[PDB]
């Protein structure tokens, strides 16, 4: 399917949603640790390559 | 065996269709009824159709039933129904037969008034859509646009009234992505067909004239690779040849047909004048190539030239580019395939073969010769050879056809065939070879049909006149034979045809029909039953039937000429065999000049139709069943065969200005006249009528209606200019009058642009026949849409090209993004109900472009939703084992809270279908009842002890405490005894690295108690279990030092924890700190160790969970290792579901509903708790996963903007424009489930 495999995250960043293969677009949601606050575009779109 | 059946039918049922079920009996003499039927599988409980059909002489023991499974009878809901049983009973007979069943009836075209648009232009889309019998399905239509990114972008439903569904036309969003957009139809309902469409979003101007780029052929060998042909030619869109034109060729050496570096010819980069609209060209790779690169032969290059190719005017202002994306190098062109060539024997018959020859990038070679040898083996092995015979390819069809004389001794031929490529050795000419055998007839007994090649279609209403010869040991027997005639998956006709006294038989003489114009296939079938044994022996052919559509719509308008004239009032009639709807679209031929080889919407619809064929290749069989099975039937028999044997991978042998306009549906009565005036377009209007009616769809003629101009101005202006850029609007003034002519061409524009001749001007003439280079410089001022009237002041009046100027602001226009979750409910903590976006009007903005802002939300579904329980039978946790001493009292209503939990959780106190445990009053009794027992136990100073009066129990104590806290969410009870007994167990029993240590109780009480580990991380597990406790009570008493003690505990679980010695520990501590901070690195950390201690069976983990120190050999019956084992899972499950990670969680809730995977039962207390606990979290998570949020998005300081009504029916929030200044609020309520909600903002920066 070459749907997305997870993607390494920021550092101090993590995968809210966890998946072993993401489809096309999905959004996978960056967060980051206790320490640490996102500031811009947390997510990534999964694209068909 | 002399009394048999056969009952035939489609191999898969279609769901809504009408199966034709035909059953043939032999030797019977009495007339008997039988019944078949379409039964519900396995449990044959419901009758889906039935259908009563008498066998007698004047039926010849031949009937069918039309059997229909209607759509809403069959169960539906998360699981399809795979499997159905057709039945037939009789006084004589039954027997049944597991049938598949698909869901997919019918046909849905996806009709896109253009291949390309331009962003701001709306799609107008409508689909037509065809019943399984080609009839107006009148089913409502999902239609889903998908961009590139393949996001879903739309969802629209719309009503079928007709056959015909004109959808809302789709406005691109404002801020596409460029290219091949999808366009996905479903019904919306229980069909589950598909259509799909594809249109490309791109920034375009119409190309003024179609250059053709036109290779002799499509690759490069010896013969060419010193020297290559290659034709431009360039005509007008109104059909006349570009004169003259300056001809621009480029090549490159492109390793594949892929974005590349093309490795340009400079050496071979050429020039030529387009003499009268052509200009052969050739280009020579050896001077190319050896002279630039490093390859001295297309031994080197098994790839592809490219070629690109810019025709400039040479007297206008008008250019185009041309492309092939490349011609390939090849040492060998060529390959055969078969076409039609059924690859089985009929002995004594001659056997057709026909090869294609295709060539690399596959086109038909027309013309090679091809030779073909064989070796034939005859029974017992005994082989022999065939001369190689030859023939050439048929030049219009590829096919090179042959036939063989093959003896009737012959078991299987081999034969290969090979090209004689004249300038090829063999070894480059390619050559493949196949198998052909028998039909394997065990008796003996064959059935040939004599199809003498009729390759040529069949016409319809022409009678079909076939051959057929039942060859047998006992035709004496053989009275009669039967023949079905297929269609699509049906059986159309059917019928029988006598044996004549000569043992001739009757031909099958059926007039080929209307339902047969794709294709049909002939299958012909008897039965003999000679000596005590039955065969059933079958033949079929693929028969050709004629396109011929039913309504037969054909469209023309009424006036006729070379060319009519722009603005020409023009009649469009359309004249059909009978009643039908016909839909409309005008295109401009220009649009498919856009792409190269823009292929009609609707071509070759019949080879659509085609594909409900169940059938494949060009009928015969390898054995009756094979015969049957590749027919695309099925068959009940109990003549000694079954298809159930025949099971194969599927099969794939081969066998104003206006874009567009027109978009109109009209009821055409067998007539009708459209008037409208034809548009300002010098172009050719290509019209494309398409009916629908009680007969199907028809695609008729498409009417290209030249619109010409004796003499006038185009003009070349650009789709965008950049805004405050001096530009050349480059044109041409064309004049076909045979007499030349003195013009002038001036610009009138409005305020918005600028301008440099401002002439009655210098008034220049262009000759007969010819077109003159215009040319004006300009300069826009202000973004936007401006008019231009170019106008041609000239002998005859004037021309006046009405025009828009598009003016873009300057700089690079930057896109960047925000967004939020919105979780109303928590589902990942914090509350995200609102979010508020500022108008961050950037720092480096153009002085006066506008912000553009675009607003979109996709829910975020649940997905798969395994569902597990416990049974009534947790009326034995109900009503638990005695309350005895020895703390049976406490094993007895512990679990009772737990159960009341879970009861209160969920559906089971709105419904029970049955053994209800539903008087949850009686049921609070006994909890309060038992909440009084437990606290009964607690001692004087607040701890808890096993007794009354024994040791008090730090680990009792947080159990109770966990317990309690638990259960304070549904009855009320004194938090101070909460409290006290809190800071009892911090104040006293607290020390550091090894928090809450135990109070010696002298035993484990292992019904209540785990075993833990012993010699290390006891303490841990004891730090874990009270952790827990104090997480689960410290909420409804959270005096400060508490919150110290949890610090405390935590930092000392996270620091431990991590080099965990067991999978219980790791586990039980897991949870903990899942109770607490779920995002602490080490957390994690030990998280990420945890999942790798997992367990699994399967590609996708279908189970998974937790065992250590292989507590796990004897799982035959519950004891104190699978109640670690549980355990261990439970807590597991229990941190993944405070992860919220339903993905993993699934798995290991189907691993702890499976109880034989841990010996049935639960053991001891905790497995049971912490079971029901896990189970009545997920619960829980998935109703809070469940989508229901009602989106407000509303601007700062004005009204609403949208509500996006999110509902896992609707979860795609179309892109709202958000085009104003305010800043911008987006809101929901406590809602239900998980949305994500985006906002693009689109800027230019300097
Ligand atoms: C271009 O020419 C058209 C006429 O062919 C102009 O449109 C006319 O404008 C006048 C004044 O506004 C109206 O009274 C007419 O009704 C319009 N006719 C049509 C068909 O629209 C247009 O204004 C001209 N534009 C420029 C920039 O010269």
């Amino acid at each position: 399917d070459s749907g997305c495999p997870q993607p390494v995250p920021p550092e101090n960043g993590f995968i809210r949603n966890e998946k072993q293969l993401y489809l096309v677009g999905e959004d996978v949601e960056i967060s980051c640790l206790t320490g640490f606050e996102t500031v811009g575009y947390q997510y990534f779109r999964c694209l068909p390559d | 065996q002399e009394q048999t059946y056969v009952i035939s039918a489609p191999k898969i049922f279609r769901v809504g269709a009408s199966e034709n079920i035909v059953i043939q009996v032999y030797g019977y003499t009495e007339a008997f009824d039988a019944t078949i039927s379409i039964k519900s599988y396995p449990d044959k409980k419901f009758s889906y159709s039935s259908g009563h059909v008498h066998l007698s002489s004047e039926n010849k023991f031949q009937n069918s039933a039309i059997l229909t499974i209607q759509p809403k009878q069959l169960p539906g809901g998360q699981n399809p129904v795979s499997y159905v049983y057709l039945e037939v009973v009789s006084k004589h007979f039954s027997k049944s037969k597991r049938m598949p069943i698909t869901y997919d009836n019918g046909f849905l075209f996806i009709h896109t008034d253009k291949p390309v648009y331009t962003p701001d232009q709306s799609v107008k889309v409508r689909v037509y859509s065809l019943n399984d019998d080609l009839k107006p399905a009148k089913r409502e239509t999902v239609l889903t646009f998908i961009d590139p990114e393949g996001s879903e972008v739309d969802m629209v439903e719309e009503i079928d009234h007709i056959g015909i569904i004109s959808f809302p036309d789709f406005k691109i969003p404002s801020n596409p992505r460029y290219g091949m957009w999808t366009i996905k139809a479903k019904y919306k309902e229980d069909f589950s067909t598909t259509g799909t469409a594809y249109f490309e979003v791109k920034e375009y101007v119409l190309p003024h004239f179609s250059v053709s780029i036109e290779p002799e052929y499509n690759f490069i060998g010896y013969k060419n690779f010193k020297n290559f042909e290659i034709t431009i030619k360039a005509r007008y869109f109104y059909n006349k040849v570009v004169t003259e034109a300056d001809v621009y060729i480029t090549f490159g050496i492109r390793e594949d047909l892929k974005d590349d570096q093309k490795e340009m010819m400079q050496t071979a980069m050429q020039n030529t004048m387009l003499i009268n609209g052509i200009a052969q060209v050739t280009f020579d790779s050896e001077t190319a190539v050896k002279e630039l690169s490093y390859y001295s032969l297309e031994d080197l290059n098994n790839k592809y030239l490219y070629i690109a190719v810019t025709v400039i005017e040479s007297t206008g202002g008008f250019s185009e580019e041309a492309e092939i994306p490349g011609i390939k190098y090849v040492l060998s062109p060529y390959k055969l395939n078969l076409v039609a060539t059924p690859l089985f024997l009929k002995p004594g018959i001659p056997y057709p073969i026909k090869v294609q020859v295709k060539d690399s990038l596959d086109q038909l070679v027309g013309g090679v010769p091809v030779t073909l040898n064989a070796q034939t083996i005859d029974v017992n092995q005994e082989t022999s050879d065939l001369d190689p015979s030859k023939s050439v390819t048929r030049v219009d069809d590829g096919v090179a056809s042959f036939v063989l004389n093959l003896p009737s001794g012959v078991t299987v031929l081999e034969f290969n065939v090979k090209t004689d490529a004249p300038d090829l050795p063999e070894e480059n000419q390619a050559r493949e070879g196949y198998r052909a055998i028998a039909y394997s007839s065990l008796s003996q007994s064959y059935l040939y049909i004599d199809w003498t090649d009729n390759h040529k279609a069949l016409l319809v209403g022409e009678h079909l006149n076939i051959i057929v010869t039942p060859k047998s040991p006992y035709i004496d027997k053989i009275t009669h034979y039967n023949y079905l005639i297929l269609s699509k998956g049906k059986i159309i006709h059917f019928g029988t045809r006598e044996k004549f006294s000569d043992a001739s038989y009757q031909s099958i003489n059926i007039p080929v029909t209307q339902n047969m114009v794709p294709s049909s296939r002939l299958l012909v079938y008897y039965i003999v039953t000679g000596e005590q044994t039955a065969e059933l022996v079958s033949d079929s052919v693929w028969l050709n039937i004629e396109e011929k559509c039913g309504n037969q719509l054909q469209v023309h308008l009424s006036p006729d000429a070379d060319a009519y004239s722009p603005g020409q009032t023009v009649s469009l009639n359309m004249a059909t065999g009978m009643d039908s709807w016909v839909a409309l679209a005008a295109v401009d031929s220009a649009v498919y000049g856009v792409q190269r080889g823009a292929k009609k919407p609707l071509e070759r619809v019949f080879q659509f139709l085609e594909k409900s064929d169940l059938g494949c290749g060009a009928g015969g069989g390898l054995n009756n069943a094979n015969v049957f099975h590749l027919a695309g039937l099925t068959f009940l028999t109990n003549a000694n065969a079954d298809d159930s044997q025949e099971n194969d991978e599927p099969c794939k042998e081969i066998l104003y200005f206006p874009e567009s306009w027109l978009w109109e549906v009209h009821l055409v009565p067998r007539r009708k006249q459209l008037q409208f005036a034809l548009p300002d377009s010098l172009t050719t209007w290509e019209i494309q009528g398409v009916g629908i009616s009680n007969t199907g769809i028809c695609v008729a003629d498409t009417v290209k209606a030249k619109v010409f101009k004796d003499v006038f101005l185009e003009m070349n202006i650009p789709y965008s200019v950049v805004r405050g850029e001096q530009i050349q609007l480059k044109g041409t003034v064309y004049n076909y009058r045979t007499s030349g002519m003195q013009f002038c061409v001036k610009m009138s524009a409005v305020e918005g642009i600028c301008t440099s001749e401002s002439p009655k001007c210098v008034r220049q003439k262009v000759e007969g026949s010819s077109s003159h280079l215009v040319t004006f410089t300009v300069l826009p001022l202000e973004i936007g849409l401006h008019n231009i009237n170019f106008s041609l002041e000239t002998w005859f009046g004037k021309e006046i090209l009405v025009k828009t100027l598009r003016v873009v602001p300057e700089g690079v226009k930057r896109e960047s993004y925000s967004g939020v979750t919105l979780d109303p409910r928590g589902i990942y903590g914090t509350i995200s109900r609102r979010k508020e976006f500022p108008y961050r009007i950037p720092l480096d903005l153009v002085p006066k472009t506008e912000i553009k802002r675009i607003l979109s939300v996709k829910g975020l579904l649940v997905g798969e939703i395994l569902s597990a329980v416990l049974s009534q039978e947790g009326i034995n946790i109900l009503t638990h084992l005695p309350k005895g001493s020895a703390e049976a009292e406490l094993m007895s209503v512990v679990p009772v809270f737990y159960v009341f939990h879970y009861l209160e959780t969920g559906n089971h106190w709105n419904i029970f279908h049955s053994d209800p445990l539903i008087e949850k009053q009686k049921l609070k009794k006994k909890l309060k009842e038992g909440m009084l027992s437990i606290m009964s136990y607690r001692n004087a100073d607040y701890s808890y002890s096993v007794w009354k009066g024994g040791s008090a129990s730090t680990w009792l104590t947080a159990f109770a405490l966990r317990v309690l806290g638990q259960v304070n969410k549904y009855v009320e009870q004194n938090q101070n005894s909460i409290c006290n007994s809190l800071l009892w167990l911090v104040e006293n029993y607290q020390l550091d690295n090894g928090s809450f240590k135990e109070n010696s109780q002298y035993q484990p009480i292992k019904l209540q108690g785990t075993l833990p580990v012993e010699a290390r991380e006891n303490s841990l597990y004891l730090t874990a279990f009270t952790v827990i406790g104090i997480r689960k009570a410290f909420d409804i008493c959270p005096l400060v030092k508490i919150d110290t003690a949890l610090i405390k505990a935590d930092n000392f679980l996270l620091e431990n924890t991590l080099p965990a010695q067991s999978t219980f520990t790791l586990a039980i501590s897991a949870y903990a700190l899942s109770l607490g901070d779920k995002t602490h690195p080490q957390f994690r950390s030990i998280v990420s160790a945890l999942k790798r201690e997992a367990l699994v069976k399967g590609n996708p983990p279908i189970y998974r969970f937790w065992k250590d120190n292989l507590q796990h050999k004897d799982s035959s019956v519950p004891n104190t290792g699978t109640a670690r084992m549980v355990e261990t899972t439970a807590y597991a499950l229990l941190t993944s579901l405070n992860l919220k990670d339903i993905n993993y969680v699934n798995p290991v809730i189907k691993w702890l509903s499976e109880e034989q995977r841990y010996g049935g039962g639960f053991y001891s207390t905790q497995d049971t708790i912490n079971a029901i606990e896990g189970l009545t979290e997920y619960s829980l998570l998935v109703k809070q996963l469940r989508l229901s949020m009602d989106i407000d998005v509303s601007y700062k300081h004005k009204g609403a903007l949208h509500n996006y009504k999110m509902t896992d029916k609707n979860f795609l929030g179309r892109p709202v424009e958000v085009l104003l200044n305010d800043d911008l609020i987006v809101s929901t309520g406590f809602g239900s489930g998980l949305a994500t909600v985006h906002v693009t903002t689109v800027v230019h920066k300097t």
